[PDB]
């Protein structure tokens, strides 16, 4: 867990589940970006598919919670948690 | 009870599932010195060759030969 | 405007101005043919498809007759059926008797449409005899009997109007026609061999399947076309172990019925120079060996060379799965590394437009997009030796529509008139943003095609920056019913490997790697490789790689695998096996696994379903198969990745060189088929057979 | 009339499992009871516990069937192979069908994890 | 001659016995195993057995070779394998060759060949 | 039996009236190969043996290695 | 029955021979079947009485179709 | 490839010297059948052996087989 | 060969075809066979002209 | 759920319903030929072993196998059937989407009419 | 490659391929005569 390396963010385009998160990707990706200079940083979209992110910290230890919330805040401080809860 | 197929046979033979060749196959063993059955293994492989199945329709439609006395009126036109 | 007629009894509604024969088949109505193919042009010389409409007198031809409200149509009554006998009484005239050598008997319509619409016995006794003709040499690839033709003129049309190749013509007149080039010529086109599958007869056949198999014995096959990053549907014939032939397979939205002929013609690479058995090197030799040998020699040279973090290079080259990708980059992370890497020149850092976003390295507007295009770009590519099928699509959309293009790159023999205009960044940015622009702007469905060889160049980040400002710029290229903006990769590989990551880390991007795992990569160039690195080859062809390589071990090709290859718009397809893999050759990311056991790690998943639920953990659009599907997040795809990070990049002045130098011997299996070997000596611009003094 | 044979029950598809249970323990004690004719009939090379182990093993693999028809065709069909072997139409090879355990081991690598399945090519 | 095993050892076996055939030396097709690689992978039963006495027929290849080229007056010539000595068909389906180009043309069934008289 | 030459073998079984000596000259089929009468050696060292006529449909490579220059 | 299906005609020759045929068949039946009832009953004599004139009957078989017992002569049509 | 039969079913028969002989057929279209079932007279023969031979002596059961002779390539089908 | 057949002017297939002629295999439902009891056949009609009779039919189907 | 499992009374293995892959599809419409007859038929064909598919003998050059499915394709008049069948048996399948030709329209007058401007290609026929 | 479909018994094996002379012809032809059956349909079937 000595550093985050990869974000994976996977998202509905037209869903109910994925708006939210679709909001968090459009205003905060470059500032995600900036405060994560190292990080492949992955959106990958499909339709029906529950909004979900994943993190690789290192020697391929993923985490992951889904991202089914109400707003984009939920979505910045739940990222957030699972990127600090290594 | 079975009638053609072996005392132990399972399966149904004729069933569109069941493969031409069955599963098993039966061969002396000198060591157990018993008839023993054991999975298929064909030295030469079943070629089908319904693949070169016709691509074109080969005998259309019919005749009709249902008596009259059978068949559904037509209505008269008006 | 739908109408509405009858046929055989049965209504059915279609186009104004269509053909009679499209409203049958929608009607189910099986009627015959030889000169009618659905995407070429009409013709009316078959004579075959005569039916009766109480119209007009005469039996009429189906192929050409426009449809018309209230119109009657049967093709059951005598007249037709007579017809239909007299036609086939006249072609198999003068047809010789050579169905036993003829490299179509059980595949020919003539036969089954003899079979079925004519006569059990022909009245041509006559002594003066059949006439002949004399076989033509139009190349390797083609092989002609030339007493079989009918005449249908498929071939004349396809050259002419889906490919540009019109050296093919009829010359002569009445009985001694003859469809030939006129005097000793060769069918330059990369399209030649869908001939082969047009003609009815077997009076053009494939040459190196000559005579090998009859089709009853094959057993057909519906997998996917690895040599281009199209994914073009085929059918393969096997014969057991061995891989006779490939075919065609209909897809309207990528292939519509064509393949190139690299995809035809590289199948005889998968039986010569193959990997059956691994090898170790111990000096100058190679040395036969087991698995369990190579394998803890791996571990071995892992434990003793001690690599760390990023000292681990892995390479995925052209001609791979996604399964074995996701189980390289799994155990390279495993051991603490991240410098998974292409084979591509510039590979050892990443790409200038970003993976972030599919939008920024696919064909998004779909391959069926550009039938609805105004206006064209090309930068840095040659679109007849990346996906040579959108060329084709290229060239009937601008032959039917109103179409301009313009290119940006080395001048280019295209099939089609292209307006060359530049071969640097400096006319590319006074194209864009003098004439070309506007009219990039005044269109409704304009494209922006830009070549991987320019994601292969250390100045791609001034390129894609350029083209992002345009784009966002410019609304018509980029809104929420369009996206104009595209990128044509050359291999089947770099999608897949994009949508899992698979890009080298800056960390890593300089770091002089201890041991080098390569896989399916034969570009490689003895200088992205050291000396004193363990190296490590995986593929199913040794052509380049293995000769570097200390271990060898071997893989499965195309054929002997049911990978997952993701194409240029994103749709991922799903292959079939037809045969097992050779010898002593393995399933690739089975080998990982094993090799991943041996060293100090594992990966988390032992059988296929488990490698599928993976795949959806790394992109859920890798088990859509089939399914292409759009995206929301253009606007940001470009202002995150092409613009941002590439404005501190400067453009040089080396002009723009050819990606690709050779279609064929392209990659691996294709250098080890020695009909590409024929075919690279032939088929070239020096030779005088290829080129028509005009 | 053509007279059934020695053990044969008519076929009769029971509409309640209450029923087919009573049916199926009867088959079981008499396979049980009989399993000593199984050992004198067959020239067999091992115990009649053996014999009672495999029949409660192959007892155990349809026990957990829920839907009423399947489980009247498995009681048929066990009752056509307790009047196959019972009297005495099946031989050694068809009735020793049922103990492959019981000869010895075959062979040395039995693969169980993955790597030497890998190494046989049986992944 | 004398063929190497694989396991190392060596395989004697004499010249008349090696050839693909009593008139031809070189095999007549890609996929045709040569003689040497038959033996070498098949000695095992071949070992005790009398080389002398197992079938070895004479190829086509070259005794088509030695048939003179026919010749004819036109474009055309028709070709029909028949015996003329007794009943029936007896040959191969009539096959018109064009033979207007320079060289000689041969029949696709029989190796027969024909010219334009020069 | 197998030591009958043919021709008798079909005079042998009344197949025809004339003999292999007396038949004529255009019933008689024309060889460009030489005759070599040889019967059923089964049993003895001169049993035909089977083989394939075909070599090993996939062919392998045959190493040769390269220098990182 | 195939040609039931077929809905075809054979032509009057083809009958005759069939029919004839047929016949010549069953007497090559009841010639086994009598004779081996016999044999079983303990009369060995009858059997190589009459197993000489299926003999007989036996080379017409081989003229017209190749084989002496199983032969293929009647197809379909 | 053959013949391709028109899609139907038939059962058709004929006095083949053991008895009732009979062939069910099924066709698809296709060049190739769907089912054939032969119907084999030794088959109902032997079935009714049990009634037949009820009440008689091991001899007479030999000439009972015998009145039908069996064939039992045709009884297995 | 038989003279008709052998006849090589006014002998065409499309006659003497007799597979493509073949009698279809004819289905009746209790359906089928009320309208012929209701109604009648076309050898016997009791059936009312117009589109009268065509519900007639239909309201049995 | 309540789909009977007949793989229990079938009287065949169980690998097939462990192991075995099938795939349900419409055979392609052959671009050597252009009949459709073949088509309208949604067969059913297992998925390969690859140790066990097809290995040359030594003995004379045949080709053998272990696999007893190579050869068994069943037949079937619809999609549903052909699923509704497997999963009675408890086979696990891949369904494969055909592809259709689209229609566009096509005229022979397309072939002779005006260019306007430069001919972009000359036609032969 | 007709004998090799109308065989009854698959007996027959066949592989060809063009001949140095251009030619089309043999080089594997195959009877198990434990699969024969003596039917004949394959001395019918050859057009040569
Ligand atoms: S050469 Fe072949 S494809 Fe061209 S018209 Fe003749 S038969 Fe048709
Ligand atoms: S093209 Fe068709 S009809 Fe002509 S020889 Fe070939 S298989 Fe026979
Ligand atoms: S005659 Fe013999 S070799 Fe020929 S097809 Fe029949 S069984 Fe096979
Ligand atoms: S030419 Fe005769 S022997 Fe040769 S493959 Fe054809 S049918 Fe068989
Ligand atoms: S299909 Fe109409 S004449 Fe050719
Ligand atoms: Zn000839």
């Amino acid at each position: 867990s000595a550093a985050l390396r990869e974000i994976r963010f996977h998202l509905c385009q037209n869903g109910s589940s994925s708006a939210p998160l679709r909001q968090f990707v459009k205003n905060q990706i470059g500032a995600f970006q900036k405060a994560n200079p190292s990080t492949k940083v992955l959106v990958r979209e499909a339709n029906g598919v529950k909004p979900i992110v994943f993190a690789r910290f290192d020697h391929g230890h993923e985490s992951k919670i889904g991202l089914d919330v109400s707003s984009e805040k939920e979505v910045a401080e739940r990222v957030k948690s699972l990127i600090e809860a290594k | 009870r079975r009638i053609m197929t072996d005392y132990g046979f399972e399966g149904h033979p004729l069933r569109k599932d069941f493969p031409l060749t069955g599963y098993t196959e039966v061969r002396w063993d000198e060591e157990k010195r018993r008839v023993v059955y054991e999975p298929l293994e064909l030295t030469q492989a079943f070629r089908n060759f319904s693949a070169g199945s016709t691509a074109w329709e080969p005998v259309g439609p019919g005749r009709d030969d249902r008596p009259d006395s059978f068949k559904l009126p037509t209505p008269k036109p008006e | 405007a739908e109408i509405e007629l009858t046929i055989d009894g049965h209504k059915v509604s279609i186009e104004a101005g269509s053909a009679l024969i499209q409203a049958c088949e929608k009607a189910g109505v099986t009627v015959p043919r030889y000169c009618y193919h659905d995407k070429l042009a009409i013709a009316g010389n078959c004579r075959m498809c005569l039916v009766d409409v109480e119209r007009a007198p005469k039996p009429v031809a189906s192929c050409a007759y426009p449809v018309a409200p209230g119109m009657v149509v049967r093709t059951d009554t005598e007249r037709v059926k007579q017809a239909r006998e007299n036609v086939m009484e006249m072609m198999l005239q003068n047809h010789p008797l050579d169905c036993p050598v003829c490299d179509q008997g059980g595949e020919c319509d003539l036969q089954d449409q003899s079979m079925r619409y004519g006569r059990d016995r022909g009245r041509f006794t006559e002594i003066t005899g059949k006439r002949s003709t004399e076989d033509k040499n139009i190349g390797p690839l083609v092989k002609t009997s030339m007493n079989r033709c009918i005449h249908c003129t498929r071939c004349v049309r396809f050259a002419n109007d889906i490919a540009g190749a019109p050296e093919l013509g009829s010359s002569g007149r009445g009985n001694d026609m003859q469809i030939g080039t006129y005097l000793e010529k060769n069918l330059n086109t990369e399209l030649s061999g869908n001939v082969i599958d047009l003609c009815p007869v077997g009076a053009l056949t494939n040459k190196p399947y000559a005579f090998r198999a009859r089709p009853w014995e094959l057993k057909k096959t519906e997998s996917i076309d690895v040599m281009d990053a199209v994914g073009s549907n085929i059918r393969i014939d096997s014969k057991g172990v061995e891989v006779m032939r490939v075919i065609p397979r209909v897809h309207e939205d990528v292939n519509e019925e064509w393949i190139n002929d690299k995809s035809r013609f590289a199948c005889d690479g998968l039986k010569t120079q193959r990997l059956t058995t691994p090898l170790i090197r111990v000096g100058d030799k190679f040395v036969n060996a087991t698995w369990d040998d190579a394998l803890s020699t791996i571990a071995k040279a892992y434990q003793q060379k001690a690599p760390k973090g990023d000292e681990f290079k892995a390479v995925a080259g052209a001609l791979v799965e996604v399964e074995s990708m996701v189980a390289l980059k799994d155990m390279t992370n495993a051991l603490g590394s991240e410098n998974t890497t292409t084979d591509t020149p510039n590979g050892n850092s990443a790409p200038a437009h970003g993976i972030t976003f599919r939008s920024n390295y696919l064909f998004n507007s779909s391959i069926a997009g550009i039938e609805d295009a105004d206006a064209i770009l090309l930068v840095g590519t040659n679109p007849r030796r990346e996906a040579a099928v959108m060329n084709a699509r290229i060239r009937k959309a601008w032959l039917r529509q109103e179409l301009e293009i313009a290119s940006v790159g080395p001048t280019l023999d295209a099939t089609f008139d292209v307006a060359e205009l530049g071969n640097t960044h400096a006319d590319l940015e006074k194209a864009l943003s003098g004439e070309f622009g506007e009219v990039l702007k005044n269109a409704k469905n304009p494209l922006i095609i830009v070549g991987s060889g320019i994601t292969d160049r250390e100045d791609a980040g001034a390129f894609f920056n350029t083209i992002g400002k345009f784009v966002e710029s410019t609304p018509s290229v980029l809104n929420e019913n369009w996206n104009g903006y595209n990128v044509l990769q050359r291999s089947a590989s770099r999608a897949g490997a994009y949508d899992i990551g698979f890009t080298p880390s800056d960390e890593a991007s300089k770091t002089t790697p201890k041991m080098v795992w390569l896989l399916g990569a034969d570009e490689v160039a003895a200088s992205d490789i050291p000396a004193d690195a363990f190296v490590v080859y995986q593929g199913h062809n040794g052509d380049v790689g293995a000769q570097f390589a200390d271990v060898v071990l071997p893989g499965a090709a195309y054929t002997e695998k049911a990978g997952t290859y993701v194409n240029t718009e994103g749709r991922s397809q799903i292959s079939r096996a037809a045969t097992g893999p050779p010898g002593g050759a393995r399933e690739d990311w089975k080998i990982l696994r094993a090799v991943s056991e041996y060293l100090g790690v594992a990966l988390p998943y032992e059988d296929a379903y488990e490698v599928r639920d993976r795949l959806a953990e790394i992109s859920p659009s890798l088990v859509r198969y089939d399914l292409v599907e759009p995206t929301v997040f253009g606007d940001v795809a470009v202002q995150h990745s092409l613009v941002g990070p590439n404005g501190s990049v400067t453009p040089s002045s080396a002009p723009l060189t050819e990606t690709i130098e050779n279609f064929y011997m392209t990659d691996s299996i294709s250098r080890s088929s020695p009909t590409m070997a024929k075919s690279s000596i032939a088929f070239n611009k020096d030779n005088k057979k290829n080129q028509a003094f005009a | 009339a053509i007279i059934a044979t020695a053990f044969a029950e008519t076929v009769k598809f029971s509409g309640s499992k209450q029923e087919l249970q009573k049916r199926t323990l009867a088959l079981y004690r008499q396979f049980l009871r009989g399993a000593p004719t199984f050992a004198d009939l067959y020239e067999v090379q091992f115990s009649i516990p053996t014999i009672r182990t495999k029949i409660r093993q192959e007892f155990e693999r349809h026990r957990f069937v829920d839907d009423l028809s399947i489980q009247n065709v498995l009681y048929a069909k066990g009752h056509m192979e307790y009047q196959e072997c019972i009297n005495f139409w099946k031989q050694q090879a068809q009735f020793l069908k049922y103990f492959p355990e019981e000869d010895d081991i075959q062979g040395r690598h039995q693969p169980s994890n993955f790597v030497d399945k890998f190494l046989k090519n049986r992944a | 001659k004398s063929i190497i095993s694989y396991n190392g050892n060596t395989i004697e076996i004499p010249e008349e016995y090696t050839k693909q055939a009593p008139n031809r030396d070189s095999t007549w097709a890609p996929a045709q195993a040569s003689k040497t690689e038959i033996y070498k992978n098949n000695m095992v039963r071949f070992e005790q057995k009398d080389l002398s006495k197992q079938p070895m027929p004479y190829a086509g290849i070259e005794l088509i070779a030695q048939q003179p080229v026919r010749f004819v007056h036109g474009n055309t010539a028709v070709c029909d394998g028949a015996n003329h000595n007794g009943p029936g068909a007896q040959g191969h389906p009539k096959i018109f060759i064009n033979v207007d180009a320079p060289g000689s043309h041969a029949c696709q069934y029989c190796g027969t060949r024909y010219e334009k008289e020069h | 039996m197998s030591q009958v030459e043919p021709g008798w073998h079909f005079w042998l079984g009344y197949g025809v009236d004339t003999a292999p000596c007396n038949t004529p000259k255009e019933k008689l089929p024309i060889r460009a190969y030489p005759y070599k009468f040889q019967p059923n050696y089964t049993g003895t060292p001169g049993a035909f043996v089977t083989y394939n006529t075909l070599k090993p449909k996939i062919s392998a490579w045959e190493p040769v290695t390269k220098q990182r220059s | 029955a195939v040609e039931k299906l077929l809905n075809v005609e054979v032509p009057l020759r083809g009958k005759y021979i069939r029919t004839m045929f047929g016949e010549i068949t069953r007497v090559l039946n009841h010639l086994m079947s009598v004779c081996s009832h016999a044999m079983d009953v303990g009369a060995l004599t009858p059997f190589l009485w009459g197993f000489e004139e299926r003999e007989k009957l036996m080379e017409f078989y081989e003229r017209v179709s190749g084989a002496r017992l199983h032969a293929a002569y009647v197809r379909p049509g | 490839k053959g013949y391709s039969v028109p899609p139907g079913e038939t059962y058709t028969a004929i006095e083949a010297p053991k008895g009732e002989m009979g062939v069910y057929v099924v066709s698809d279209g296709s060049e190739r059948p769907y089912k054939c079932k032969i119907r084999a007279p030794g088959f109902a023969h032997l079935g009714a052996f049990d009634h037949i031979a009820r009440g008689h002596f091991l001899p007479d059961a030999v000439a009972i087989i015998g009145t039908m002779d069996l064939v039992f390539g045709e009884v297995d089908r | 060969s038989s003279y008709p057949t052998n006849d090589i002017a006014e002998n065409p297939y499309w006659k003497r075809d007799h597979r493509r002629a073949y009698p279809q295999t004819a289905f009746f439902d209790q359906k089928t066979v009320t309208g012929l009891l209701e109604l009648g056949s076309e050898a016997t009609p009791r059936i009312a002209d117009g589109e009268a009779g065509t519900k007639a039919l239909a309201n049995i189907a | 759920d309540n789909v009977p499992a007949h793989e229990i009374v079938s009287g065949a293995p169980a690998e097939l319903s462990r192991n075995r892959v099938v795939r349900i599809y419409q055979q392609a419409k052959p671009a050597t030929q252009s009949g459709e007859y073949g088509t309208f038929a949604w067969r059913l064909d297992w998925d390969i072993v690859d140790v066990a598919n097809r290995w040359e003998n030594d003995l004379i050059g045949w080709q053998s196998s272990g696999d007893y499915m190579q050869a068994t394709q069943m037949k079937f008049t619809s999609k549903e059937s052909a699923i509704k069948f497997a999963n009675k048996q408890g086979w696990d399948f891949y369904i494969q989407e055909p592809h259709h030709r689209k229609f566009r329209v096509k005229q022979y007058a397309n072939n002779f009419v005006h260019s306007y401007g430069k001919l972009k290609h000359i036609r032969t026929k | 490659k007709l004998c090799e479909a109308i065989c009854p018994a698959l007996a027959i094996t066949i592989d060809a391929e063009e001949r140095i002379d251009g030619s089309r012809r043999t080089t594997k032809y195959d009877i198990d005569m434990t699969k024969c059956i003596y039917c004949g349909y394959c001395q019918e079937s050859c057009p040569v």
